[PDB]
């Protein structure tokens, strides 16, 4: 046995293209649309719960994932790749930061660590690149609210608002017209629901849409009282009912 | 592509057979074994006149009682010589005696097939290993990159090998003296060399029981060349 | 680990990777070595395609391995740094274990051995570099000049050149250099080295580098003006 | 705490002649004040006309002999059935001993045979490999009882020629095999009297160009 | 080994080191030079357990000489002293630590100032005007505390050193067989052949 | 076995070139142009962000200019992810040197180390090389202000003025024309921006499409200051030089 | 064709071509014969030279006092396998004070050769071996193929033109098996058997190589004037 | 043991006793404490018999390989250093060695003291062993550079005798060596029993002893 694939499977072609990265980006294009919008007092990330079967319980499959109490993530592309990246992202947030500094990492540095993992799958031996693009929304004390995109190459960019996957080109145009620097969080959620309706074909309700926010601290979700400085997670996943309430005022 | 340790349909290792082709391109080396000693001689073959020919080291000492001449990719021989010298001296450490010429040759040949995917390819050099011991007397061996070694009364390797071997077939007999063997190597080297043989582009050496392994001076070889010319002109 | 055999024999008995490494040397800038009666001179070409260069900080072509030995090269620049570093480490390791500086022949034999090792080791390619190693042995006044190449063979030279258009400058050296009477002085040795490079270089401005090595660790690099004076004198004698 | 060493007693004796050599040893094996065996061979024919005995801790002695016999076997395989000379065996044994410099073989080793000129040879070793060729050597429990007697009766030490009074020594005349075996038997009979670990039996191995011959003699069993 | 002294004056550093090597009850040598030149303007004296001393000194020397060749540049005495300290601080938690105490005396050609560093086997570094290792400082520090000025000449530093040595030769029970004295200044390193 | 699928990233072509290095250089030629100019009293680093969007958060963005330590910075041209791997290694190397010798690392030594890492990927390991070309801008007390470049081959050279990435042929010609030895930082700032403005593939050169940085002795007395320009500060220097 | 690049690849008909190519190297090798009675076992080998100045390549190798083999094919591979047998025979003696059974020696060779036929990177052994020995169940003769197959036989032959000697032994089966307590007559039958594989060349003094092992006979090799008796 | 060596005008003298001891018991009286590394290099043995013997034979092989590789005989300094570095690996592990590497090289006559503690010292005069302290008295008082070969051989012999007499763990016989630029020369085995009485009579020394 032994892993005898100690050589790179991603290499430069004569034109200077890294083929496997381009092909990974193509897989991301086929994926379901997901988006992120940054407000003055929060960030929103959203996507469609494309259920493979109506017998399947789509609640058990979580496309929007908590990485830290103040950082969330959503993707477009290959789901299994995303799931393992979330596991690694959660772990690296502890091993490379929290166990050293005693606090959770700021958004940009956690993004940097995830990016590094995706870059290594692009150069290391006997592996293919991750077939996903991530949108990572988060908050920290010194940088405030932020929204980042991470691609299969490992490159990452900060966004005011953006979209990835199936109908990203149309969705990014829609966001350019609606976005401004004075948006409140509720306005951003409203714009997110409008933008997402364009890319969805079938049912459009709280059960087929997955949406989460980075906003105010939630002391009710902390699980304990007694420490004033601990005020709770800023990440919150909106319920099916909470989404439907905002679809009536749509 | 294909494996490095792959057999051909004829039952030969491709890489070993290809290394033998590299040895055919190498400069000529000749060895002759007699009861008075073993003589080793080589073609230096300098690529340019500015190259200081005395730095060309194709005849090499392994121990006081064992010498070695090479032909082919000579850079590959350095690690083989290093191993041989270590093996010879290590045996002297463990057993307080000289090592048998055959045993030394066997140790060198054990390296040969240690290649795969150990080193990445076979050696591209053949060796003539000459020496003396108390058990089997004066001996001459031909060590190949196949891991095989044959003992020889006389042997030529390199570019003019098959032409030289046919000449050694006729000339060698069991009663040859050392002086006769010296002239015989010079004769055959002069015959297969491209350029005209002199003391600067050819080198002689021998191994005797008394004096051990000796590389000949250019002044000493020059006299043997002059002695050769006169005896050929004598009839 | 990556164990792939990259340097292997072909049906005609050639190791193409080693031969293609020589093609990289052929592409490299010209380097020349000439030994006189009491000195050795190393000349090197600098291609003038690169201007706006900072000549203070740009890696020089001639590298000191120890206080008494120097090394110049032709071929891949990045590859040459690895050989030079290894050589420098070995030079100090020799002083440390044997209490003598390396002989020029020993240092050459080490560098050549490294090059050879990379022609039959798994997962590595040969060095695309040929070197000229020059200097004087400790407590000796006999000049030493050696050459190495990717295959790992090495040899001593009265005068030698490597790199692009080395065929031309070698042609010049073969007819101009006399063994019975080599360049008796430093001037004669440098002049012959500059003359040989002027057959190939193009302009004699900042394209020629000269480094003179004398006995007892006396090594110095000539400046632009000093070299320019040689270029002036050569061409003025040529106009006749 | 576990002690990996022990003491099995016994005593051995090697004497070199002009064209022969003997290696003798008692056949008693012991621990503390008990007897394990009255006949447990201690001197072995190792091949190539070489005899050997490793005296002290029997488990280490058995292992060393076993390894040297094995070394002789592989010397034949690797060097075309060449005969292992006594000097080459001695050097090989040094390396067997020093390979365990930091966990030694607790034995005193003696080998005997013929050198390359056909003359008798005895080599003695320390537990970690220091070896030396000698004409006469006793090793083991009663080594200090026997060696002074051999200095006197083999090398004629402190013996001078009568009449001269200390001016002229006794000349070093060689001994015959019959004269040597007498010194061996008297050595072991005397050692048996004064050393409690020596007794039961005496087994002598004689080495000539013709081969390896054995002789056995009983000793006191108290 | 026994006594190593160091003193930084106006324009140089003076290092004085004992000449004796001892194994048990016998003096093996009485002309031992307990110092290595690390670079042309940096000298290191040393003392500690046999073997460890020379092995460590020559190991440092080789590393600095390697740096000099690679960069064609002489490291500052401060850079060298920091390198040496790290090697000793690394050594102290190793399987078998180097049992060596050193003094590094160098002339910084950039700042045109002499510098003296004291480093013990634990990797304890301190820059000083004058220093010593072992039982040496116990006898000499009172004289140095008294007589030392930072504007002293080289000749005045040597006279103060003779005084320190005279006190050692009187009150130390061990005979260290005199000292070898070396001066480090702008022109390099030299040995005082008469002391 | 696995041999079937090996691309063999570390081999020579028949012409004596390294395939992957040449193809990596081809990749870099499509990257945003980065320019470095060295003056007597400082160094300038200018670089062009690639086709941005209005919704990109510029003030918190960094794709071109990175800080290695207080004295040394780099401009990137190629794969950003690959560059960050090397940048973090260089940051660690600079700190190792500072811990060992208690002095800031000389610029060349840092450059050589990174270039040696790049070289390793071309000679052994069977992995693809880093698709990155750096411009190093730095200062030390030996050589003063220094500009270097390194590319995927692991070869590095020193420069008075240099460009990497797209349109370097055109950019180098413009720099070679207007550059003079007695030049100052303020003049070099103007030269860098004018060169980008003429070589750019975009319709017009604006503040949102640029990253800019200087290394000046223009710090209070004998010391060096790194200035990574903010979006508003790039906007002001564009008006000052007369481009917008 | 497309399935002979390495040893790890079956062909569409279930064949292993690299093993078959290794088998081909044996057929190119010089002839060697093996046969036994109830008391003794004999190896006879035709040695091959490079030319008239060269020596005749040795074919027979001793493994222990009671066991040894003759080779045909790549000689270095025989050196590796015989070295392994030497070690295994030796392990049996040192640990168990037991002479290694010839049948068990064959099982060990089979298993060593097999590993080289199922793994990537390596190659099959390019040599065939005839192992003879005398153990607690009497005389034995084994034939080893580098495919891994080992076979116990009364007599056999391998190498070039080996079919002639193999046919002779198949006729003589009933005769030579009964040659008990007569080493010279058993060797005669072996020399007569190998003679059926000769063309042009004949058995000379430095050409022939014989080995024997038996009840009160250690494994010994006969070369030179020692085999002139049987010419 | 008692061993000594010293440099002088005409090379280096090397002398040693021949006694081996196992506690109070005299194991041997015929031991060789001088080791032949090469025709121009000697090594002395003191302390662990096995240790000194094994490592110096290991050195001799190391020196021989050096000659093959470099086409040149090893220097005394390099040889002593190879030994020193070899034993330094095993420092604190229990090795017991006190040796002198004596020879003639391009620098002239050479003499280095090397021990298991780690010392490696160049010097004109050395003596190591339990009897070294007795030998030093005779050496120091009679040692000159302008010493004849005859007088130098006697000095080294007389110095061992002094130690053999007083030290209980030294004696047996004296082995002498003289190292020249043409190689080392063995100057015989001299029984101390016979030598003592001879020197007593001829020299007049050892008056306190009766004979
Ligand atoms: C003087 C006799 C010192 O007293 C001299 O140094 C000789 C040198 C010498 C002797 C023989 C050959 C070459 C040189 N030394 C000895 O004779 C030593 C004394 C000694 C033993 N250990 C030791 C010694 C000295 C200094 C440190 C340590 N003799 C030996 O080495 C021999 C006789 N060894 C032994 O007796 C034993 C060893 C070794 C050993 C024994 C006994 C038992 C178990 C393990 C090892
Ligand atoms: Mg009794």
């Amino acid at each position: 046995m032994t892993d005898r694939y100690s050589f790179s499977l991603t290499t430069f072609s004569p034109s200077g293209k890294l083929g496997q990265i381009d092909y990974a980006l193509t897989a991301v294009k086929q994926g379901v649309t997901s988006l992120g919008i940054k407000a003055t007092n929060g960030v929103v990330i959203a996507t469609e719960k494309k259920s493979s079967s109506p017998l399947a319980m789509s609640e058990t499959l979580s496309k929007v994932s908590l990485l830290t109490p103040d950082i969330g993530a959503v993707y477009s592309g290959m789901g299994p790749d995303y799931r393992v990246l979330v596991d690694k992202s959660r772990k690296v947030a502890h091993t490379s930061y929290k166990r050293i500094y005693g606090e959770y990492p700021p958004t940009k540095l956690l993004v940097s660590e995830v990016a590094k993992i995706m870059q290594e799958a692009t150069q290391s031996g006997g592996v293919r690149p991750f077939g996903v693009s991530l949108l990572i929304a988060g908050h920290d004390e010194f940088n405030g609210f932020s929204l980042y995109q991470v691609d299969p190459s490992g490159s990452y960019f900060p966004w005011k608002a953006t979209a990835i996957g199936k109908g990203s080109v149309a969705a990014k145009t829609f966001l350019e017209k609606r976005w401004n620097d004075e948006l409140e969080l509720e306005d951003a959620i409203h714009i997110a629901l409008l933008t997402l309706k364009e890319s969805v074909e079938g049912e459009f309700n709280g059960d087929t849409i997955e949406l989460a926010i980075i906003g105010d601290e939630n002391p009710d979700l902390l699980g304990y009282t007694g420490i004033p400085t601990d005020k709770g997670p800023r990440f919150r996943k909106l319920t099916s009912q909470e989404i439907n309430d905002r679809l009536e005022a749509l | 592509d294909r494996g490095v340790s792959t057999f051909s349909p004829e039952g030969r290792l491709f890489q070993v057979e290809y290394s033998l082709e590299a040895i055919k391109l190498g400069s000529t080396a000749i060895g002759i074994a007699t009861k008075e000693g073993v003589v080793l001689g080589v073609e230096k073959r300098a690529t340019s006149p500015l190259l200081e020919s005395d730095s060309i080291e194709k005849i090499v000492e392994i121990d006081r009682h064992i010498g070695c001449a090479m032909s082919g990719l000579t850079a590959d021989a350095r690690s083989m010589i290093e191993h041989a010298r270590t093996a010879a001296v290590t045996h002297n450490l463990y057993y307080d005696e000289d090592i048998n010429v055959e045993s030394l040759t066997q140790s060198v040949c054990d390296l040969a097939l240690r290649f795969g995917e150990l080193m990445s390819r076979p050696f591209g050099v053949a060796l003539l290993i000459a020496g003396h011991d108390a058990d089997d007397g004066y001996q001459l061996f031909h060590a190949e990159p196949s891991g095989t070694f044959y003992r020889y009364n006389a042997k030529a390797i390199g570019s003019g090998s098959e032409g030289a071997q046919a000449e050694l077939l006729n000339e060698w007999h069991s009663s040859l003296t050392l002086k006769e063997a010296e002239l015989l190597v010079l004769k055959i080297l002069k015959q297969v060399m491209e350029e005209k043989l002199d003391e600067n582009n050819a080198q002689l050496s021998c191994i005797t029981k008394q004096d051990g392994f000796k590389i000949y001076d250019n002044e000493k070889t020059a006299e043997l060349i002059k002695e050769l010319k006169e005896k050929e002109a004598a009839e | 680990g990556y164990d792939r055999a990259l340097s292997i024999f072909s049906p005609d008995g050639h190791i193409f990777q080693v031969e293609y490494a020589l093609e990289a040397v052929k592409r490299g800038t010209c380097a020349v070595g000439v030994k006189g009666k009491n000195c050795v001179v190393l000349g090197c070409e600098r291609r003038s395609t690169l201007k706006l260069q900072d000549t203070r900080i740009t890696p020089s072509k001639v590298s000191k391995i120890d206080s008494h030995v120097v090394l110049s090269f032709s071929g891949l620049n990045a590859d040459s740094r690895i050989l030079i570093e290894k050589a420098r480490v070995e030079a100090q390791s020799h002083r440390l274990t044997l209490e003598d500086p390396v002989t020029v022949e020993y240092l050459t034999r080490y560098v050549a051995g490294v090059q050879q090792r990379y022609t039959q080791s798994g997962g590595v390619r040969p060095f695309g570099v040929s070197t000229l190693i020059a200097g004087f042995d400790p407590r000796d006044d006999e000049p030493k000049l050696y050459q190495t190449e990717p295959s790992g063979i090495y040899s001593s030279w009265s005068a030698q050149t490597i790199g692009r258009n080395s065929k031309t400058v070698r042609e010049f050296l073969e007819k101009n250099y006399d063994r019975k009477e080599p360049p008796a002085t430093v001037e004669e040795c440098v002049k012959l080295t500059v003359r040989s490079l002027l057959e190939v270089v193009q302009t004699g401005a900042k394209n020629i580098e000269i480094t003179v090595v004398k006995p007892d660790s006396d090594i110095v690099a000539l400046s632009s003006e000093e070299i320019n004076q040689y270029v002036t004198q050569i061409e003025q004698e040529k106009q006749e | 705490q576990f002690n990996p060493y022990g003491d099995n007693g016994g005593t051995i004796l090697g004497i070199a002649g002009e064209d022969f050599a003997v290696l003798a040893g008692d056949t008693r094996n012991i621990t503390d004040y008990s007897i394990n065996s009255r006949y447990e061979p201690k001197v072995f024919d190792c091949g190539d006309n070489i005899v050997m005995s490793a005296n002290g801790f029997a488990a280490d002695g058995d292992a060393l002999v076993k390894r040297f016999k094995n070394s002789v076997k592989w010397y034949h395989f690797d060097h075309n059935d060449k005969k292992l000379s006594i000097n080459s065996a001695a050097r090989n044994i040094q390396h067997l001993l020093y390979s365990r410099r930091f966990f030694p073989y607790y034995v005193y080793n003696i080998i005997a045979g013929l050198d390359e000129d056909g003359k008798g040879a005895v080599y003695s070793f320390d537990p970690v490999g220091s070896y030396q060729r000698e004409q006469c050597r006793a090793g083991g429990a009663a080594a200090s009882l026997i060696m002074p007697f051999l200095d006197n009766q083999v090398n004629f030490k402190n013996q001078y020629e009568p009449g001269t009074n200390g001016k002229v020594k006794k000349p070093l005349k060689y001994l015959s095999v019959e004269e040597v075996i007498k010194l061996v038997r008297d050595s072991f009979t005397s050692a048996t009297e004064r050393h409690i670990q020596v007794g039961d039996g005496l087994e002598i191995l004689i080495v000539t160009k013709d081969g390896v011959r054995k002789e056995f003699y009983e000793l006191k069993r108290d | 080994m026994d006594i190593i002294l160091g003193i930084r004056v106006q324009d140089s550093v003076i290092l004085a080191s004992s000449k004796a090597v001892t194994r048990g009850i016998s003096v093996l040598k009485d002309s031992d030079d307990k110092t290595r030149q690390l670079s042309p303007h940096t000298l290191m004296s040393f003392a500690g357990e046999a073997g460890d001393t020379v092995q460590f000194a020559e190991y440092i020397q080789a590393n600095i000489q390697l740096y000099s060749i690679r960069e064609d540049y002489e490291l500052s005495p401060q850079a060298v002293s920091s390198f040496v300290r790290q090697e000793l601080a690394k050594s102290i938690r190793s399987r078998r630590p180097y049992q060596v105490n050193v003094l590094i005396g160098g002339y910084d050609k950039k700042k045109n100032k002499p510098e003296l560093y004291q480093i013990d086997y634990l990797g304890t570094k301190v820059e000083l005007p004058y220093g010593a290792h072992g039982y040496s400082g116990f006898y000499t520090f009172s004289l140095l505390d008294h007589h030392y000025r930072p504007d002293m000449t080289t000749e005045e530093g040597l006279d103060l050193l003779k005084l320190c040595v005279q006190e050692l030769e009187k009150r130390m029970p061990m005979d260290f067989k005199g000292v070898i004295v070396k001066i480090v200044d702008k022109d390099g390193i030299r040995q005082v052949d008469d002391f | 076995g696995s041999r079937r699928y090996d691309s063999r990233t570390t081999i020579f072509s028949p012409e004596g070139r390294l395939y992957q290095v040449e193809y990596a250089l081809e990749s870099i030629s499509h990257a945003g142009t980065a320019i470095g100019i060295m003056a007597s009293d400082g160094i300038v680093l200018a670089a062009e962000r690639k086709v941005t969007s209005t919704l990109l958060e510029q003030d918190t963005s960094t794709e071109k200019l990175y800080k290695l330590n207080d004295k040394i910075a780099v401009a990137v041209a190629g794969l950003t992810a690959d560059a960050e791997i090397l940048i973090n290694t260089a940051r660690i190397h600079a700190q190792n040197y500072l811990k060992t010798y208690n002095e800031d690392i000389p610029v060349e030594i840092l450059v050589r180390r990174l270039s040696d890492i790049k070289q390793g990927y071309t000679q052994h390991g069977g992995l693809r090389p880093f698709g990155v070309s750096f411009i190093y801008a730095g200062y030390d007390d030996r050589y003063g202000y220094q500009l270097y470049t390194s590319n995927p081959s692991g070869n590095y050279t020193g420069w008075k003025a240099i460009s990497v990435g797209a349109n370097t042929s055109a950019a180098q010609t413009l720099l070679q024309m207007d550059y003079k030895d007695d030049m100052k930082v303020d003049d070099a700032i103007e030269l860098a921006l004018k060169t980008l403005s003429k070589t750019t593939d975009s319709s017009a050169l604006t503040y949102d499409r640029l990253e800019f940085a200087t290394i000046r002795k223009g710090a209070n007395d004998g010391e060096v200051y790194q200035k990574i320009f903010k979006p508003q500060e790039i906007k002001d220097i564009l008006v000052k030089t007369g481009i917008t | 064709n497309n399935y002979d690049g390495d040893t790890v690849t079956f062909s569409p008909t279930g064949r292993l071509f690299q093993v078959e190519y290794a088998l081909e190297a044996i057929k190119q090798g010089s002839v060697t014969v093996g046969l036994r009675s109830n008391t003794h076992a004999v190896l006879v080998a035709l040695k091959r030279n490079a030319d008239e100045l060269s020596s005749y390549q040795k074919k027979i190798i001793k493994c222990d006092e009671h066991m040894g083999l003759s080779l045909a094919g790549l000689a270095p591979d025989a050196r590796v396998l015989s070295n392994y047998l030497r070690q295994q025979c030796n392990y049996s003696s040192l640990v168990f004070n037991r002479k290694l059974a010839v049948e068990r020696a064959g099982h060990l060779l089979c298993d060593k050769a097999q590993k080289n036929t199922q793994s990537y990177g390596g190659r099959p052994y390019g040599v065939g071996l005839l192992i003879i020995g005398y153990d607690k169940s009497g005389a034995h003769l084994l034939e080893f193929q580098p495919s891994g197959n080992v076979t116990e036989l009364y007599g056999t032959a391998i190498g070039a033109r080996s079919q002639g000697a193999k046919t002779y032994l198949e006729r003589t089966l009933d005769t030579f098996i009964k040659i008990d307590g007569n080493p010279d007559e058993l060797i005669k039958a072996g020399v007569e058997a190998i003679s059926q594989s000769l063309r042009d060349e004949s058995l000379t003094v430095d050409n022939l190589s014989i080995a024997i092992v038996g009840k009160d006979t250690p494994f010994t090799i006969y070369d030179g004037e020692a085999v002139a008796k049987y010419i | 043991t008692t061993t000594l060596a010293f440099k002088f005008r005409h090379g280096v003298i090397v002398a040693a006793d021949s006694r081996a001891t196992a506690g109070a018991y005299i194991a041997s009286q015929t031991v060789k404490k001088v080791i032949e590394i090469n025709p121009y290099l000697l090594g002395t043995m003191a302390g662990g018999a096995a240790d000194c013997s094994f490592w110096e034979r290991l050195l001799a092989r190391q020196c021989r390989i050096y000659e093959l590789r470099n086409k040149e005989r090893i220097s005394v300094a390099a040889a002593s250093k190879l030994l020193a570095n070899m034993v330094y690996q095993y420092k604190g592990m229990g090795l017991s060695m006190g040796t002198m590497i004596c020879g003639w090289d391009k620098r002239g006559p050479g003499l280095y003291y090397v021990d298991s503690e780690g010392n490696r010292i160049s010097g004109a005069t050395f003596s190591v062993g339990s009897g070294s302290v007795y030998a030093y008295g005779v050496l120091d008082s009679n040692y000159k550079w302008d010493l004849s070969v005859e007088d130098a051989l006697y000095l080294g012999k007389r110095s061992i005798l002094a130690a053999a007499h007083r030290d209980a763990y030294s004696g047996g016989s004296v082995n002498l060596y003289h190292v020249t630029e043409d190689g080392w020369i063995y100057h015989g085995n001299h029984d101390v029993g016979e030598l003592f009485w001879k020197v007593k009579e001829e020299e007049g020394s050892f008056n306190n002893v009766i004979g």
